[PDB]
């Protein structure tokens, strides 16, 4: 009969360490931001204020699920890790580049439609097309075309709207929001921009 | 049987209290504010810095280790007192026939890397490193990784200036690269007072490790006469020419993982076009792959290879 | 043009990006650049690469133009005196 | 002032953040009704309090909507001379 | 025949603060470190003792003014 008083004795200590738990998040200086990396015997955590804090005790949450990068719910004063809280063209359009267009669809697509054959084969497709040229031979157009046809996820990115760690924060939930996604068609647009 | 489940209940009851007791311990924590060890001022007090700017002058807390504390040091302080707290620091022949390979550039890779004792003895400092020149490609961007596999050591690729960083960060580097006697530095693609100070680093700056730092790279279009000049690059190894023979082997080796009828007339498809490069073969074998997979074809077929052969020497 | 160029980099880019919203929101409206060497009118981006914060700017202003989906109720015109300096980019037609 | 970037079901748990200090779990302020507090959008937020108080109106960035000419100068294609065929050329891009 | 072995040997058997830090830096944004440099040095030269400098190489700095324009 003592077992029903100690899980009666769980609506005790619970009630307590909630409502201090649930303070740091609507605390003002909760700064949510990213767990720089993680340790043992600890996190480290760098506050959306730019600032990099140690905490010797890793957080209240049990350490396992804290991915290093990750929405990190630091303490308003303790800084200490809280929540994870939440995270019209056709290729008969264009012409002098239609073997650019057999290339791109075998390169990209084809992965797409099978895999099985390159596995067959031994060798893998690539990954990641460079569209090169002057600024006349249409490359935005068969981009724009290709994601039309073939039913995928565009995803357009361009260097000025990247660029503001805000860019390559910005670049890596991008990059997870495809990842997330099986199909996913990835643009970048005067990749010159960031890559100088 | 009623038992049982009482028994592991008692588990579940202590164990969701066990977290209680953690997380109210685990609940007064404040953290730190992370730093770097600027500079030890005196054993008692140290000048650091946190990340966020601003320097101060802090001390030990009771046992910090300054011996290990040398200047530049992660640690943690507490923004009360500002004391020191825990310190954490946060295919042997892909190219055919490369008797060329293995031999002069073995013998001058390996032998200076064994037995320092025999040159120190014989009184002359072990060459640093040779240089390889020859066709782009197959000699220059191929078989540079192939290195790491003859000596069986993990390499480091390196690809006036802008401020010095070139030299900075080689040296910075090297003090990894001598941890690993073993590996050798493969500044491949090297290419004033940088390239002729480049020539100061080898004599000196921590480069008596035993390693041979092969500057083999035809990349660089000017060529300085103090290097060649003998100890600095002991000798220089001419990349050999394809004799369309070892262009046969290279094919071999790479028709290896594909998969294939397997009545290949090889020396056919080399006949057909002269790629000449041990990449133009692997180019030669994707776009056999990719005909293969035009009509669905899990092995490939002879003429997929010619017109891969064909294709190649357009 | 010198109200586009910033101290702080990048903020060229967001302004072109609050005009074009502005431009979205109304309908049937004209706009006139004027100095448009000023704007980026070049594309030399030496190794210095000092002038980056105003290519990156016209990088999103040509962007924002032409490219996807623009409105296409946008009449735009332009006076330079100079127009042999201005990069390719933008003076290729479609754009202008 | 703050800018909405997220909310959640139950708890709203907004995830705004105010200019560009840090991003604040935050909830609603007592005296609002959840229905107008919604993603992206300008709101008020006291520090201490550090709830939504009431939503605010979009920016406008002054800059922006001064730039507008809001103003036509006295001058008529009569005085222009020279042009004809400029002129046409304009007005077919422009007016017609 | 000889120089920059016996500059060396200078550092290897001296007593002052020898600090060459002299690569020849044509720069494109710091132009003009003489005084940045020897200053330093007199500033160490008082700090510790008198120092020495040594540095080859130095004849592409040399020319003849000539023009004054370009
Ligand atoms: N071969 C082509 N067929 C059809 N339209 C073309 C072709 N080449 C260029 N274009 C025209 O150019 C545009 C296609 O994209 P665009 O030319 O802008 O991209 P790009 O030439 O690769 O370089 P950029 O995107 O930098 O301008 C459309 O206006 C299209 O009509």
């Amino acid at each position: 009969v003592l077992r029903v008083t100690h899980e009666l004795q769980a609506m005790k200590d619970k009630i307590k360490e909630n409502s201090e738990k649930i303070k740091v998040n609507k605390t003002l200086p909760y700064l949510v931001s990213n767990v720089i990396e993680l340790l043992d015997v600890c996190a480290v955590i760098k506050t959306s204020t730019r600032q990099t804090y140690f905490l010797p005790v890793i957080g209240l949450v049990d350490a396992e699920k804290l991915k290093p990068g990750d929405l990190v719910g630091v303490n308003k004063d303790s800084y200490l890790i809280l929540e994870t809280l939440p995270t019209t063209e056709q290729y008969s359009d264009i012409g002098g580049l239609d073997k650019q267009i057999q290339e791109l669809v075998e390169a990209i697509v084809l992965p797409m439609n099978h895999k099985e054959k390159f596995e067959n084969l031994g060798i893998q497709p690539p990954k990641g097309v460079l569209m090169y040229g002057p600024p006349g031979t249409g490359k935005t157009l068969l981009a724009r075309a290709c994601a039309a046809q073939t039913k995928a996820t565009f995803l357009k990115l361009a260097g000025p709207q990247l660029v503001q760690g805000d860019g390559a924060k910005l670049v890596r939930d991008a990059f997870a929001l495809a990842k997330e996604k099986a199909p996913s068609i990835i643009f970048i647009d005067e990749l010159d921009a960031i890559g100088t | 049987g009623r038992l049982k489940e009482l028994r592991e209940q008692l588990k579940e009851l202590t164990k969701q209290y066990e977290k209680s007791e953690n997380d109210l311990k685990a609940l007064q924590s404040v953290g730190q504010i992370v730093g770097e060890v600027l500079k030890q001022l005196t054993e008692e007090k140290f000048i650091v810095k946190a990340t966020n700017g601003p320097r101060y002058v802090v001390g030990c807390r009771r046992q910090l280790d300054k011996s290990k504390l040398k200047p530049g040091t992660r640690v943690a302080l507490d923004m009360t007192t500002l004391t020191i707290m825990r310190y954490l620091p946060r295919s042997y022949s892909e190219i055919g026939g490369l008797s060329e390979q293995i031999r002069e550039l073995r013998e001058v890779i390996e032998l200076p890397l064994t037995n320092p004792e025999l040159f120190q003895r014989v009184g002359i400092i072990p060459p640093k490193g040779c240089l390889l020149y020859g066709p782009p490609g197959t000699g220059k961007t191929l078989l540079a990784r192939a290195v790491a596999s003859q000596l069986d050591c993990n390499f480091l690729k390196v690809v006036d200036k802008y401020i010095g960083e070139s030299a900075r960060l080689i040296r910075e580097m090297f003090n990894y690269a001598r941890d690993h006697q073993p590996c050798i530095i493969f500044m491949d693609e090297i290419d004033q007072r940088t390239l002729m100070e480049l020539l100061n680093q080898m004599d000196g700056f921590d480069t008596l490790h035993r390693v041979k730092m092969i500057m083999a790279t035809n990349r660089p279009d000017t060529l300085d006469p103090a290097l060649l000049r003998p100890g600095r690059l002991d000798r220089k190894i001419h990349i050999d020419l394809p004799n369309e023979q070892a262009r046969l082997d290279i094919l071999k080796i790479h028709a290896g993982p594909i998969t294939k009828h397997g009545e290949i007339d090889y020396e056919a498809i080399v006949k057909l076009s002269d790629g000449f490069n041990g990449a133009d073969l692997r180019n030669v074998c994707t776009e056999a792959g990719m005909f293969a997979i035009r009509a669905d074809h899990d092995f490939v077929v002879q003429e997929d290879f010619m017109k891969a052969v064909r294709k190649v020497a357009d | 043009g010198s109200e586009l160029v910033q101290k702080y980099v990048g903020e060229g880019a967001r302004m072109v990006r609050e005009l074009f919203e502005m431009a979205r929101t109304k309908k049937a409206c004209l706009i006139f650049f004027d100095e448009i060497d000023a704007i980026g009118g070049a594309r030399f981006d030496d190794g210095a690469g000092g002038d980056n914060e105003v290519q990156r700017t016209m990088l999103e202003l040509i962007n924002q133009l032409d490219g996807f989906d623009p409105r296409g109720n946008i009449k735009v015109l332009m006076a330079t005196n100079r127009p042999d300096t201005l990069d390719p980019a933008l003076m290729r037609p479609g754009r202008l | 002032c703050t800018k909405i970037i997220n909310a959640d079901s139950e708890d709203p748990k907004y995830i705004i953040n105010v200019k560009q200090f840090a991003k604040f779990v935050v909830d609603l302020s007592d005296q609002v009704a959840p229905t107008d507090i919604e993603e992206g959008m300008r709101v008020g937020v006291d520090r201490n309090k550090y709830q939504i108080h009431i939503p605010l109106p979009p920016k406008i960035d002054p800059t922006v909507t001064m730039m507008q000419v809001e103003e036509k100068p006295d001058v008529t294609y009569s005085d222009v001379g020279g042009c004809k065929e400029q002129i046409e050329k304009l007005r077919e891009v422009v007016e017609t | 025949c000889g120089k920059t072995m016996l500059a060396k040997a200078v550092a290897h058997h001296t007593t002052a603060a020898f600090i060459r830090v002299v690569g020849s830096e044509f720069v494109q944004k710091y132009l003009g470190e003489g005084p940045r440099m020897v200053r330093d040095v007199f500033r160490l030269a008082k700090e510790n003792a008198p120092a020495i400098i040594f540095i080859d190489e130095i004849d592409a700095i040399a020319t003849k003014r000539f023009d004054a324009q370009t």
